[PDB]
C-alpha cells in the first residue's frame, strides 16, 4: 500500500520513465515501475497507469532481490485498506479484503508493507522476524 | 558437585523466581502441560567449542531437555541448531558509562573512541562477560575491537558494576534490559545508559525449542495473545522500575 | 476526557485499521470505538490535512512515521507516552520455502549495519 515515508509514488515523466533523481549524499534514488489505480472507485472509474514507486520498503525488497535470485512484479492494492474479515452484508459470509484479500485470493505472493503483527492475521499467514520496533 | 577430586554431586532442591519464570507459569495455565524445572551445571548459555556446544544449547540440541525459558540471544549460529518462537521484549545491546559524577560522550559503536584509545588522551577501558553471547558480535563485526577488549576483560557482571562505581573500569558493554534494571534501582545513579537501542541489534528474547516441535504453533499463539491483552504490560511493571 | 469524549476532541484513525481491531479487542475501550466510527478517514493523509487545518485534535498512528513527519513539519506535535511495543512484519503466504531464507536474511541484515544505512536514508533524516 502507499506508505507516506516508506513508499513514494510518482507518475511517469513523459512515457513510462522515472526521473533519475539523486539524494544529497551521492546515492542514486532506486525506484520501481508500479501499476495501480489512480484514484478511488468513486473518483476514478478505471484509471490504472504504470507509475514510479520508491522509498524504504522498495529499498528493502531490492536488497532482498539482490540477496537471493528471483524476479518480481509489483502492483498496487485496488483500495486503501490493510484488510478486514467482514462477513457478507446479507449472506454474512466472512471475507478478507485489501492486502490480505489480494494475498488470500492468490493474486499476491508476498506482502511487503508496514504490516501490523497481530494474532488474528498470524492465524491465517506466516511471518518472518520483525525488522521494525515501534 | 561436592569436591574437585571427584565428579559426584548432590541434587540440592531450591526455589526459583523472577520475570521469565512468570512467563512459564502462565504458559502452563493455557496450554496445560507439565514441566520438571532444573538448572544447568555445565555452564553458560551456549558456545560451540570445536563443533561442541555447552549449556542450554547442549541440552536442547542433544535433546536431554525440551525448551529453555531463560533469557537467550538470537543470532545466526544459534538459529541453525534450534528454532525460536516469537519474541516478546524489545532488547538490544548497549554500553554503560558513569556519565553522572559527583554531552556527546560515546555517540555509539561508531564513536571515534572505538577507533583507538590512544586517539584520546585518557586511555580508557571497556570489556564484556567472557564466553558470552555479545563477545561473538564484536568478533564478527570488529575483530580489532576484540583485540582491544582482550586486555579489558573482566569476570563478573557485578564485578564490572563495582569497577564502574569504584573507577576500575571506564565503559562496559552488555545487554539493554539487564543493564536498564540495574540502573533503575541503583543508589546515586552515577552510571548512565547510552541511547535507546538506536545503533544496535534491536533483537528479541526467545524460547529455544527442539527443531520442528509441534508445540511451536500453540506457544506463539499465546505469546502474541499475552502481549495482545495488556498482561505482558503488567509483568514489566512488576519487574522493571524506571525512575526520573 | 478521552474515556468519555465529546464533540471537542476530534480523534479517529484510518478506517478498517489494525488500530481499530486493537481497540475492539479491548472490551473496556468500546467508547472510543463507538466515537471514532463516525470520523474514520480513508487514508492517513486525510487525517494529516484535516488536523493541519486544525479540524482534528488527536490521531492514533505509528511512531517512526510521525517522528519523520514532525521532522519535516515543525507544527506537527506528538504525545509523550509510548504504548503497544510491537514490530512490523513481511506479509507472507502459507508455509513455503520463501519463509526460511527470508527470515534468515532479515536477521543477517539486522545484525550488521545495513539497517543503519536505511535509517540514514529515510528514518534518521531530519529537517
Amino acid at each position: 500500500i502507499h506508505q507516506e515515508p516508506f513508499v513514494y509514488v510518482k507518475p511517469t515523466m513523459s512515457d513510462g520513465t522515472c526521473k533519475e533523481e539523486f539524494t544529497v549524499n551521492g546515492d542514486p534514488v532506486k525506484k520501481v515501475i508500479c501499476t495501480g489505480p489512480n484514484d478511488t472507485s468513486p473518483g476514478s472509474p478505471r484509471h490504472t497507469v504504470p507509475q514510479c514507486c520508491y522509498g524504504f520498503c522498495v529499498d528493502l525488497l531490492i536488497k532482498l532481490a539482490r540477496t537471493m535470485n528471483f524476479t518480481y512484479e509489483v502492483h498496487l492494492v485496488a483500495d486503501g485498506k490493510f484488510g478486514t474479515q467482514e462477513r457478507v452484508n446479507n449472506s454474512n459470509k466472512k471475507e478478507w479484503n485489501g492486502m490480505m484479500g489480494e494475498l488470500l485470493s492468490g493474486q499476491a505472493d508476498m506482502i511487503v508493507a508496514p504490516l501490523t503483527i497481530n494474532n488474528e492475521r498470524a492465524q491465517y499467514i506466516e511471518f518472518s522476524k520483525p525488522f521494525k520496533y515501534q | 558437585k561436592i569436591n574437585n577430586s571427584t565428579n559426584e554431586g548432590m541434587n540440592v532442591k531450591k526455589c526459583c523466581k523472577g520475570f521469565c519464570i512468570d512467563i512459564l507459569k502462565k504458559l502452563s495455565r493455557t496450554v496445560k502441560f507439565t514441566y520438571d524445572l532444573y538448572l544447568v551445571t555445565n555452564g553458560k548459555h551456549g558456545k560451540k567449542v570445536n563443533n561442541v556446544w555447552n549449556g542450554m544449547i547442549g541440552e536442547v540440541v542433544y535433546q536431554r531437555a525440551v525448551m529453555a525459558v531463560g533469557s537467550l540471544t538470537i543470532n545466526e549460529e544459534r538459529s541453525e541448531v534450534v528454532d525460536f518462537s516469537v519474541p516478546f521484549v524489545e532488547t538490544g545491546i548497549s554500553v554503560m558509562v558513569s556519565r553522572s559524577n559527583g554531552v556527546d560522550q560515546v555517540t555509539g559503536l561508531s564513536d571515534k573512541k572505538f577507533q583507538r584509545p590512544h586517539d584520546y588522551s585518557p586511555p580508557f577501558r571497556f570489556g564484556t562477560v567472557p564466553n558470552g553471547s555479545t563477545e561473538r558480535n564484536i568478533r564478527n563485526n570488529y575483530p580489532y575491537m576484540h583485540q582491544y577488549m582482550t586486555k579489558f576483560n573482566q569476570r563478573g557482571v557485578e564485578d564490572a558494576l563495582v569497577s564502574l562505581k569504584t573507577g576500575k573500569l571506564d565503559a562496559f558493554i552488555y545487554d539493554a534490559a539487564v543493564l536498564n534494571y540495574k540502573a533503575g534501582r541503583d543508589e546515586g545513579c552515577k552510571l548512565v545508559t547510552i541511547g535507546s537501542g538506536y545503533i544496535f541489534a534491536t533483537t528479541g528474547y526467545g524460547i529455544a525449542l527442539q527443531k520442528g516441535s509441534p508445540w511451536k504453533r500453540q506457544i506463539d499463539l499465546a505469546l502474541l495473545q499475552f502481549v495482545g491483552d495488556g498482561e505482558m504490560e503488567e509483568l514489566e511493571t512488576l519487574w522493571l522500575t524506571g525512575i526520573c | 476526557r478521552l474515556r468519555n469524549p465529546s464533540d471537542k476532541f476530534i480523534y479517529a484513525t484510518v478506517k478498517q485499521s489494525s488500530v481499530d481491531i486493537y481497540f475492539r479487542r479491548q472490551v473496556e475501550l468500546s467508547t472510543m470505538y463507538r466515537h471514532m466510527e463516525k470520523h474514520n478517514y480513508e487514508s492517513a493523509a486525510e487525517a494529516i490535512q484535516a488536523v493541519r487545518d486544525n479540524k482534528l485534535h488527536a490521531f492514533i498512528w505509528d511512531s517512526a512515521v510521525l517522528e519523520f513527519e514532525a521532522s519535516q513539519k515543525c507544527d506537527l506535535v506528538t504525545t509523550g507516552e509510548l504504548f503497544f511495543r510491537s514490530g512490523f512484519g513481511i506479509g507472507m503466504r502459507k508455509d513455503s520455502p520463501w519463509k526460511q531464507n527470508v527470515s534468515l536474511s532479515i536477521l543477517k541484515s539486522h545484525e550488521n549495519g545495513f539497517m543503519e544505512d536505511l535509517d540514514k536514508t529515510w528514518v534518521r533524516y531530519q529537517e
